[PDB]
């Protein structure tokens, strides 16, 4: 039944962004880009897809930070035009997508300012989907204090410093603990707003949000065992949306080894799988690079619904991978070490 | 030097290769290190060694534990930035007898 | 007491070594390092330069290759034997050797 009225307003970008996403390299791409032996070989490569021109007018002593750089302005460029399309339904949805940055932007403003350095300093180190809207915390600045006041009233992330984040606290807490408690917020609320958008939405972003909250209860764990973090903190920052919040993020709080974390994850198929695909062995691949591999599985999967918002999420996911690939593939040819080249995810 | 030279454009490409690694796992944490300093986790203490009946200056590796960055990387890429870490404090060292 | 090793080079050089331990913030919030930017100055690169081999914390700096012979007039006059200078390689730059200037200073090498 939504169907038959998703395509009253998204109808255009829909077709617009699963037309941006034919625009992404193949893995047939991908093993060309690695058959060479300098940058002005990806220039030449890349030319002859999507990504054309995109090194016209610039420098020939070439950098792979240019090349990062402009495949970021590419991808930035591209959901802009989206986002300054899309109608109510869909807005609120990208911007829960721009959301993922503005966090990262939010650090580096609260970084900033607890060092006391100038606020607009860190504006060109933020990244580009992250603008605030309104620059008046920038150019104030005048205490961290100031700046928590003004990103709750400049800002619509507000609501969510206000369910974990006090003056006091924004000073006590690690940056770090900060940075995941916020993300912790954004994934349950995003999750809770998508399963608002029933059937095809929810029934196919949901997939994607409920893997990167195990994920993160994951990843937070190993990382986790050499560190201050106690059992309350681990559990204080796993996000309660995945499969595993009944009982697994229960048992990786209580977790002090990354046998018994592996313990959990061979209760689930989907995730005993990549803990058996990485044993962090010489020449293997990493359990981060699983993670990896699995979140591309899962956004792919997300185009072969219809008519839902899914696609934006996974197109700018997929974007974020190939724009990591594309750099990764630059670093191996620029520093040589062609070896591991093949680390790079394949997409489509 | 001309060994310890050769050693060091190793352990440099080793440990410059793995910051790309950890640029894939980990995102721009580089703003994130860069922007966020406190202490010194390695220091140097100078030492005077008397071979040939001369006095000749040489700084040693010290070590104060705690680590500056001890949480970076936990919501992604901290397993690979341990593996950063434990290079560019092998590079730190050679550095160290470079000096 | 102790001295503190300092950097002068590109964000992904600083950025390794103070993942290596390498940074501390002196007394007067001054860091032991400089970002270089491709638009970076050769006042900016020099002026620390000077500023880190006479300061009295600073016992070992390292320098970006790149950096380091856009700096080669300052950097070949810094002759005291203690705050030693090490001239390094990097992922897009010259080798380790290229125009040393400890190298340079041996008759014995060929």
């Amino acid at each position: 039944f939504p169907e038959l009225y998703f395509n009253v307003d998204n109808g255009y970008l829909e077709g617009l962004v699963r037309g941006l996403k034919a625009g992404v390299l193949s893995q047939a791409d991908y093993l060309n880009l690695v058959q060479c032996e300098t940058l002005e070989d990806l220039k030449l490569h890349l030319q002859s897809t999507d990504y054309g021109n995109f090194l016209a007018n610039e420098a020939s002593p070439l950098t792979v930070s240019v090349i990062d750089d402009k495949l970021k302005e590419k991808m930035v460029v591209e959901f802009r035009h989206m986002r300054n399309h899309a109608y109510e339904p869909l807005a609120s949805f990208l911007d829960f997508i721009t959301y993922s940055y503005m966090i990262d932007n939010v650090i580096l403003l609260i970084t900033g300012t607890l060092h006391q350095r100038s606020i607009a300093e860190l504006v060109p180190k933020c990244h580009p989907l992250g603008s605030f809207e309104q620059m008046e915390a920038v150019n104030i600045a005048q205490t961290p204090a100031e700046l928590y006041n003004a990103i709750l009233v400049d800002t619509p992330l507000a609501a969510f410093f206000q369910d974990c984040i006090s003056e006091q606290d924004l000073d006590e807490m690690n940056i770090e603990i900060i940075r995941n408690t916020l993300y912790k917020a954004y994934l349950e609320s995003f999750y809770k707003f998508c399963t608002l958008l029933g059937g095809t939405t929810a029934d196919a972003m949901c997939p994607i949000l409920e893997f990167e909250a195990d994920r993160r209860a994951f990843i937070i764990t190993i990382n986790s065992f050499g560190t201050e973090l106690s059992k309350e903190d681990r559990a204080k920052l796993f996000p309660h949306c995945g499969r595993l919040y009944p009982e697994g993020l229960a048992q990786l709080a209580r977790a002090d080894d990354y046998e018994q974390v592996k313990n959990v994850a061979d209760y689930y198929p989907e995730y005993k799988l990549l803990f058996e695909g990485a044993g962090s062995n010489p020449g293997d691949k990493t359990l981060e690079d699983r993670f990896f591999e699995h979140e591309v599985k899962l956004n792919k999967l997300a185009f072969l619904n219809q008519f839902h918002f899914g696609v934006f999420y996974a197109f700018v996911k997929l974007k974020e991978q190939e724009c990591r690939n594309i750099v990764w593939i630059a670093e191996c040819i620029a520093q040589r070490h062609r070896a591991k080249i093949d680390n790079y995810i394949p997409i489509f | 030097i001309i060994e310890t030279k050769m050693l060091m454009g190793e352990v440099m490409r080793e440990a410059a290769f793995s910051l790309a690694e950890a640029k894939f796992t980990a995102g721009d944490f580089s703003t994130t290190v860069i922007q966020n300093v406190n202490k010194a986790q390695v220091k140097i203490r100078a030492k005077k060694d008397n071979v040939a009946g001369v006095t000749l200056p040489v700084f040693e590796h010290y070590h104060e534990g705690t680590d500056s960055y001890e949480l970076t990387g936990l919501a992604r890429g901290g397993e690979q930035l341990a593996k950063l870490k434990r290079n560019y404090a092998k590079a730190v060292e050679l550095l160290v007898e470079l000096a | 007491r102790g001295k503190l090793i300092a950097v002068i080079g590109d964000e992904d050089t600083v950025t390794g070594f103070l993942l290596g331990g390498i940074g501390e913030l002196n007394k007067n919030r001054h860091p032991n390092f400089l970002v270089v930017e491709k638009d970076t100055t050769i006042n900016e690169i020099e002026d620390t330069f000077r500023q880190f081999l006479n300061r009295d914390d600073i016992g070992i700096i390292l320098i970006n290759q790149y950096i380091a012979e856009m700096v080669r007039h300052a950097l070949d006059a810094h002759q005291r034997s203690i705050p030693a200078v090490l001239e390094i390689p990097s992922k897009e730059h010259p080798y380790d050797a290229a125009k040393d200037s400890i190298l340079r200073r041996a008759k014995g090498m060929f």
